[PDB]
């Protein structure tokens, strides 16, 4: 029944496809097919580059009427009147522009600010929103007034004549809301989050990885308003002054290329950057110095009063009796961050499973401790 | 009669439409590759050929199949869309075999019975209960550690568990992630991970490693880089993301002790699962299920070969049998006698010791 | 070492003065020498050595 249907479907976008590609044979044409995630009433007439791919490049100049930009190992053939109109933007070619090399030919793109190609991880919109504050607290209030105010009202910050940092620091533990903290500023601020990860970065062979890292900072350009999420930047993070001894030069080179950028010329334009080390004393003092960095934000040991809001988002899941409170035994356990506070929690409802009772009760909290305070000295 | 109906201007359009491909599919088809995915219609291709012409796609095949970096058909001078290419390549990760549902079960080790309920709460229980994970709100923990000198029921209970769970049991050799190379030690963390990802659920079996062992106070060092850079990419990806079920983590680590409580992080691991050292009683039962397998003879005393016995878990125990019957085998029978017992039992004593004692506390 | 990651694990003797005598036996019958010798008071001279 559904066969007959679906026969259908391909032939009659078959017919009409068929037209169009013999048409499109004629005169020849670019890089080679049209894949379709966006809308196609908004279609652009700029494509990224970074190199030149040419197929044919028909256009209108005076001097030659065809002209072509490569570079390629064969045919790096180029113009015969230096910087004549040649790539019709990127026209039979779809990157077709200038080459970064050069050779004194035409620039109607850039070989610069161009998300070209990558290798990047770009996360769409989380969907956390409050998940161990009551100690993260501080982290919160800050981070909000460092990301999120300077993208909502900007025109504000002008009058004043105020510029606002660039970058900000995290530190301490990870998975103890170091790390959801700046997820969840990502969901509410509205702006793209781009992870990258700094040891991948790493690569086997040199001046690669000054290339990583100038790529990165052409797409942040583009964009305008991003996130950039460094994790554990330490690994071309500082430690290190000692100027090589064996390949602790070729780590040192990316991140000296990072602070080129930064102190640069480029300006911060409305791109934030969010660094994640485990102690920031490791980090040397290049990384640390103002005109980059400026705002260091920490963690803490949280106070009593946290730890029962920390509870009370878990008691909503969490099936219970209440008539005891919480808080008491909280005052007795161990002083500890907000993951521990969690999987205190987490543990208590699995002695209800064992016990065939389906509501908490003050008996499982009591067993809790004991385990825990094992686990940490393993 | 409704499909007679449907069928009549069917059966040519049906036919018509499989000429209509025939033209394109037309020899040779070249494989090429998708550079890049470039949404307003367009694409990046690099051809190895020469000429490329933008085409729009057939109808068998979509941009939803595409991916970037894809191999994909070209014609050799139309070079256009036939079909992406179907053929892939062997996992070139770290060694791994997949298996689902391993022969062995956990009912022939015994006195073990504890350890047994703790990975049994854990990985099992919420697969089999949906419900019960409801109520409380929670998830059981992500991963274990299973801690003993080098699997003697560590090894045993792994195997076990993958035929109970009814899923994928993957088992990594973690020593093998380490490589003296800049590039290829990450790029297996992270391949490993992407493997996980496809065959969810999964059981992951962490082999040990010395890799685990080392974060000094330093976040990196300018001594193997490697085994840190790697350590904390480990890290990343489980404090980056949590599973209930979607992974299920099996570490292994002969001492506990040697490990780092950044690696343990509470929260994703709750669990620290420590096999007892070897206890008289238990020596018995392990022994007895041995003997049945192999033949067996009524001068046999088998209290007395396990009261000789002090401090020796079931793998030299299943040793000491197999040695022998080694023996007998060699005698062209297929009775055991005392003797046999003997001469074994003293071999596995001869190797072991060479100390001096510290006991006598009394 | 750990037990049942092992099966069997056998010595390989030191050479010794029986041995010598026929490993000689085997060579010699590559190549052709004169036929009236004693070979064993040869394998006698040596020292140990090498197979």
């Amino acid at each position: 029944i559904k066969q007959v249907e679906d026969d259908i479907q391909q032939l009659l976008k078959k017919i009409n496809e068929l037209t169009g590609i013999k048409e499109s044979d004629t005169g020849l044409a670019p890089p080679a097919l049209w894949d379709l995630a966006a809308d196609k009433q908004t279609l652009q007439s700029e494509q990224p580059l970074q190199v030149a791919r040419c197929t044919k490049i028909i256009n209108a100049d005076s001097e030659d009427p065809k002209y072509i930009i490569n570079v390629k190992q064969f045919a790096k053939f180029v113009v015969d009147l230096s910087d004549q109109v040649a790539p019709t933007d990127i026209e039979e070619g779809m990157r077709v522009g200038v080459d970064r090399n050069k050779y004194q030919i035409h620039i109607p793109l850039p070989p610069k600010i161009d998300p070209t190609v990558t290798m990047m991880q770009v996360e769409e919109k989380p969907d956390v929103t409050y998940s161990d504050v009551g100690g993260c607290k501080e982290q919160i209030e800050k981070l909000r007034e460092v990301v999120e105010t300077p993208l909502l009202h900007p025109e504000r910050f002008v009058n004043l004549g105020i510029e606002p940092p660039k970058g900000v620091l995290l530190f301490g533990p990870p998975g103890t809301g170091k790390t959801l903290c700046a997820r969840a500023v990502a969901n509410r601020t509205d702006a793209c989050f781009i992870r990258v990860i700094g040891s991948e970065l790493v690569q086997k062979y040199v001046g690669e990885g000054a290339r990583m890292v100038r790529e990165l900072f052409e797409m942040a350009r583009t964009k305008k308003a991003c996130l950039i999420f460094f994790d554990e930047i330490d690994a071309i993070g500082g430690a290190r002054f000692d100027d090589g001894a064996g390949g602790d030069n070729e780590v040192q080179r990316t991140m000296l290329e990072l602070i080129n950028q930064l102190d640069g010329f480029d300006p911060r334009g409305n791109i934030k950057v969010l660094m994640a080390t485990n102690r920031p004393d490791t980090l040397d003092p290049a990384l640390m110095r103002p005109g980059r960095l400026d705002r260091k934000i920490e963690f803490s040991l949280p106070d009593l009063e946290g730890r029962t809001h920390i509870f009370k988002i878990h008691a909503r899941s969490m099936s219970v009796e209440r008539d005891i409170r919480f808080e008491l035994l909280a005052r007795l356990c161990p002083n500890s961050t907000g993951a521990e506070i969690r999987s205190v929690c987490t543990e208590a409802g699995m002695f209800a499973i064992r016990a065939r009772r389906k509501i908490a009760t003050e008996k499982d909290f009591l067993e809790a401790v004991n385990k825990v305070i094992k686990s940490y000295a393993k | 009669i409704r499909n007679q109906e449907q069928m009549k201007p069917l059966e040519e359009k049906q036919e018509e439409e499989r000429s209509k491909v025939d033209d394109l599919r037309g020899t040779p088809m070249s494989v090429g590759t998708l550079e890049e995915i470039i949404d307003d219609n367009h694409a990046i291709v690099s051809t190895s050929v020469g000429s490329e012409h933008y085409v729009s796609i057939l109808s068998f095949v979509d941009k939803d199949l595409l991916e970037p970096g894809c191999s994909v058909l070209l014609n050799h001078k139309v070079h256009a869309v036939i079909g992406v290419l179907m053929d892939d390549t062997d996992p070139l990760v770290t060694v791994m075999k997949v298996e689902k549902a391993p022969q062995e079960t956990y009912a022939d080790i015994g006195g073990l019975d504890n350890q047994i309920q703790e990975i049994k709460e854990s990985v099992e229980l919420p697969l089999t209960h949906p419900e019960y994970y409801e109520e409380m709100g929670i998830k059981p923990p992500k991963g274990v550690i299973l801690y003993g000198p080098p699997g003697t029921g560590k090894t045993l209970l792994a195997k076990a568990v993958a035929n109970q769970t009814s899923a994928t049991f993957l088992r990594v050799v973690g020593s093998e992630l380490i490589q003296k190379y800049l590039g290829d030690g990450p790029k297996l963390v992270r391949e490993l991970f992407r493997v996980a990802e496809e065959h969810a659920p999964s059981i992951v079996f962490i082999d040990e490693i010395d890799a685990i062992g080392t974060k000094r106070y330093d976040s990196n060092s300018g001594g193997e880089r490697e085994i840190q850079r790697t350590m904390l990419e480990l890290l990343n990806q489980l404090d980056g993301f949590d599973s209930r079920g979607d992974v299920k983590v099996i570490m292994a680590t002969n001492r506990i002790e040697t490990l780092d409580p950044a690696l343990i992080r509470p929260g994703r691991i709750d669990r620290k699962i420590e096999f007892p050292l070897p206890d008289e009683k238990t020596k018995k039962r392990i022994f007895q299920i041995h003997t049945s397998r192999m033949t067996l003879a009524d001068d046999v005393t088998l209290d007395d070969l396990i009261m000789a016995k002090d401090d020796l878990s079931g793998a030299d125990i299943k040793a000491i049998c197999t040695e022998a019957g080694l023996m007998a085998l060699r005698e062209r029978r297929m009775k055991v006698t005392n003797e046999d017992f003997k001469k074994s039992k003293e071999n596995v004593l001869y190797k072991k010791q060479e100390g001096t004692p510290e006991g006598l506390y009394l | 070492l750990r037990p049942g990651r092992i099966d069997r694990k056998i010595e390989f003797p030191p050479p010794n003065e029986e041995a010598r005598l026929d490993i000689l036996k085997i060579h010699s019958r590559k190549m052709n020498l004169t036929r009236g010798i004693n070979l064993r008071k040869i394998a006698e001279l040596m020292p140990g050595a090498s197979g």
